[PDB]
């Protein structure tokens, strides 16, 4: 069959190494295979027993349980070569049931991104996956749209490879609901331009610690540490998202002639600072509040005159906690942003005892 | 061929022979060819041999004599590269338009495509004129083969 | 404040409609904040009020290309180089020459 | 040069408290549906008129 796949590769790459099964094909004479509607699963999968003309009887595979529906309710059940397909355009039966069914097989196999078209669906998977690693950058680096599964890092070098094409500025713009994942993405595509389009003075220095094991350019690594200090300024949790965006924000990275990085601008929209004041019940206040509470050294905690927490009429639900993060050493973690983006010593206590 | 040049041939001729019978292998010849400033195809110079197998090119051996029409049909081609052909084909691998290949890709190229060279062959090529970062300008790179 | 955040709301709308636009569609699986569990009717509501079933009917019955004659014809001259004759001829033609080829 | 332009915005949100902040939100993410509509269905096949 094909080369085999790695752990990690397989959160990426869809398992195709298998025995060429009678069973599924064999299973085929049921044409009469539909997507029925279904309370729990959106769609299940149904077989026609009968039609009656506007009327059609209908056995649900998993249940055993004949039904009758109409001729318009069952949706029409593709083919098993299309089991977790890369892009949705690829379907010969474009059915709502049939687009749903294939990223749920790809959601629970782990594999997030799915191509539909000209543009992308992204499942937030709300745990940490392998995908986002700096062997992943140099497989995507150049690498062509259906030579490599999809990917954010594959729509970030496919923008930046028709811009160098046609010649048309772009952007690459996040959509979604509260909490569906838009920042994290937008994180991802800066993370991949500020080493594929990012001149290089040389590499060394590797740490004893993980392996983002780059040594990012002089204005990349300022780039790369922008995001944190409005994370920091500007991000809260909320009940739908505990890093709640706070603020929306435009980020332009500039190009030269060659196409390396030159400059960036970040223009920046509504900021919700009606939460400093006073803060709906289960949420917090922006996360820099809960910081500098928690993570001042003792002699400034005097200097800048910091009371405890449930001293601050402005914290309201006292001290509500945040799940997988540590407010302690984030303090730490945005003041070691603040001096690599370019802030002076004395400049940031300024900034604190504001 | 003037008598003046054909006199060279001799001293190069016998210049490839290892023992002392004054005889070039048939698997020596396209490189005996390739000393006299001749750049043929692998399919050039087999056509000539009339194609024999691999065994028998072992084997089969060459005189001056016989060796110097190959020469003459070889040195008469209808056709020969030149720069701005080559440039062209080698700058659909530069990946932003750069005036660089990146090593690796020209390494894998001239192995997979075409006349196909071992490994050994492209790392004899390119070694040196990689830079830090392993990049290629192929500019140069056209130039040293065509040029010496 | 409402026309003051406006008035910048329609100059971003103005350079996102003169920059080519890739769209990165973020979704929701659940509200209950779990890894591994995924709300069927949430999700393909999501899908409905996206637009993502109507998006893909263009993606394989259009046409999104878009190539003008000359780049047609100077990058692909090469696949039919004797469909075209050696005198001067229109562009459309010489184009439809080397389809035809 | 050229530029890459990367949006963030906030997304569709609703609480039991949806103040004038929400209302200005949920206006942004109407206009971003809105440029996927004239994009993807509008603009194109005007082109093929």
């Amino acid at each position: 069959s094909q080369k085999p796949l790695s752990d990690d590769e397989k959160f990426l790459f869809v398992d195709k190494n298998f025995v060429n099964n009678p069973l599924a094909q064999a299973d085929w004479s049921a044409k009469k295979l539909v997507w029925v509607p279904s309370e729990k699963h959106g769609f299940e999968a149904a077989s026609i027993k009968e039609e009656k003309g506007d009327e059609v009887t209908v056995e649900l595979q998993e249940n055993g349980k004949k039904v009758t529906l109409s001729k318009d309710d069952i949706q029409k059940m593709n083919p098993p070569k299309f089991s977790k397909v890369e892009d949705m355009a690829e379907l010969t039966c474009l059915n709502e049931a049939s687009v749903l069914h294939n990223l749920r097989e790809r959601y629970f196999s782990g594999l997030i991104y799915t191509y539909s078209g000209l543009f992308c669906v992204v499942i937030n998977p709300y745990k940490q996956l392998p995908i986002y690693s700096e062997k992943i950058i140099d497989m995507y680096k150049g690498k062509k749209r259906h030579e490599m599964p999809p990917h954010i890092y594959a729509i970030a070098d496919t923008a930046y490879r028709s811009m160098l094409q046609d010649r048309e500025d772009q952007s690459i713009l996040c959509t979604g609901e509260s909490g569906a994942g838009k920042t994290e993405n937008t994180k991802k595509v800066i993370q991949y331009l500020a080493v594929v389009a990012s001149s290089h003075k040389g590499k060394k220095d590797t740490s004893i610690t993980q392996g983002p094991s780059f040594s990012y350019g002089e204005l990349e690594k300022q780039l790369l540490q922008a995001n944190p200090i409005l994370e920091a300024f500007g991000n809260a949790k909320t009940v739908k998202n505990d890093n709640s965006s706070r603020f929306g924000k435009f980020i332009r990275i500039n190009f030269d002639v060659t196409g390396y990085i030159v400059g960036a601008n970040i223009e920046t929209y509504l900021l919700e600072k009606s939460r400093a004041i006073r803060q709906a019940k289960d949420e917090r206040t922006f996360h820099i509040f809960y910081y500098l509470i928690a993570g001042a050294s003792e002699q400034m905690r005097n200097d800048l005159l910091l009371e405890g927490f449930n001293n601050y009429t402005f914290l309201s639900n006292g001290h509500v906690p945040i799940p997988a993060q540590q407010d302690d050493e984030m303090f730490q973690e945005t003041l070691e942003a603040m001096t690599i983006m370019g802030f002076t010593e004395e400049e940031q206590t300024s900034i604190l005892r504001v | 061929f003037s008598e003046e040049q054909t006199a060279e041939f001799k001293e190069a001729f016998q210049l490839f022979d290892r023992t002392g019978d004054g005889k070039i292998l048939y698997s020596q010849c396209g490189d005996v060819m390739r000393a006299l400033g001749q750049n043929p195809t692998n399919a050039e110079v087999m056509k000539v041999l009339g194609n024999p197998k691999s065994d028998e090119m072992n084997l089969k051996t060459l005189k001056f004599e016989q060796f110097l029409p190959m020469m003459q049909t070889i040195a008469k081609n209808k056709d020969q590269g030149c720069f701005e052909d080559y440039v062209e084909g080698l700058r659909v691998f530069d990946k932003e338009g750069n005036g660089t290949v990146m090593g690796a890709e020209i390494r894998h190229v001239l192995v997979t495509l075409g006349e196909k060279m071992t490994e050994e062959e492209v790392e004899q090529l390119v070694a040196g004129h990689e830079d830090s970062n392993g990049c290629i300008n192929y500019e140069e790179l056209v130039r040293m083969v065509l040029s010496g | 404040v409402g026309q003051l955040y406006k008035e910048q709301l329609t100059k971003l709308m103005t350079t996102l409609r003169n920059t080519n636009p890739n769209f990165v569609r973020c979704i929701i699986p659940n509200h209950e904040k779990r890894a591994g569990k995924l709300d069927a009717h949430l999700v393909l509501e999501q899908l409905r009020c996206n637009g993502v079933l109507e998006g893909i009917r263009i993606c394989r019955q259009g046409f999104p290309n878009r190539i003008v004659f000359q780049e047609f014809r100077q990058r692909y001259e090469i696949l039919a180089a004797n469909a075209i004759p050696k005198g001067f001829m229109d562009g459309k033609q010489a184009c439809i020459l080397m389809i035809k080829a | 040069a050229s530029f890459l332009g990367i949006l963030d915005i906030a997304g569709f949100e609703i609480f039991e408290i949806n103040s004038f902040e929400q209302l200005c939100i949920n206006y942004t993410n109407e206009k971003l549906q809105q440029l996927f509509n004239h994009t993807m269905f509008i603009l194109e096949q005007e082109e093929y008129q």
